[PDB]
């Protein structure tokens, strides 16, 4: 998983 | 100066580290402006990456794959891994 | 950190493309490693000098040491502007 900055 | 990178911190990181003893005062704003094109050059190439695969933002991939693609960024930056 | 002025370059070449969290950080890896291949070659130019001084003639020399040849041209010329347009 890789959330928005 | 033109720029949105930031010019104060780098003469006390400079002097903090040893770098010099002293620092001028466009060296900080030349070194900016730098990393600035720097970071325009490789979001310009991976944001057009994102596009391409249809993407509305960038991942690690589109930023590998811009860097990977432009001999020059490869060779000043090395290998994108993941 | 880097991050937040990465974020605002990025609207400017790409209005409508966001930036992953881990994108981001190897965005503001390549940064800092630059940066320091910049400030560490400066170092070695300024030492020649006692009191050695990082001049923008010094971050000129590092940039076309460090940088591939037409970024390096490119970035000379960016740098060149800025201390223009400061200066003056």
């Amino acid at each position: 998983d890789d959330d928005d900055y | 100066a033109g720029l949105q990178f930031p010019v104060g911190r780098i003469a006390r990181f400079l002097k903090a580290g040893k770098y010099a003893e002293r620092v001028g005062a466009g060296a900080p704003v030349y070194l900016a402006a730098v990393l600035e094109y720097l970071a325009a050059e490789v979001l310009e190439l991976a944001g057009n990456a994102a596009r391409d695969n249809k993407k509305t933002r960038i991942v690690p991939r589109h930023i590998q794959l811009a860097v990977r693609n432009d001999e020059e960024l490869s060779k000043l930056l090395g290998d994108v891994t993941i | 950190t880097y991050k937040i002025y990465i974020f605002k370059v990025l609207k400017q070449v790409h209005p409508d493309i966001g930036i992953s969290s881990k994108a981001m950080g190897i965005m503001n890896s390549f940064i800092n490693d630059i940066f320091e291949k910049l400030a560490q070659e400066s170092s070695k130019l300024a030492r020649y000098n006692k009191k050695p001084t990082i001049t923008s003639r010094e971050i000129q020399t590092a940039v076309r040491l460090v940088l591939p040849g037409e970024l390096a041209k490119h970035a000379v010329s960016e740098g060149t502007k800025a201390v223009t347009k400061f200066t003056s």
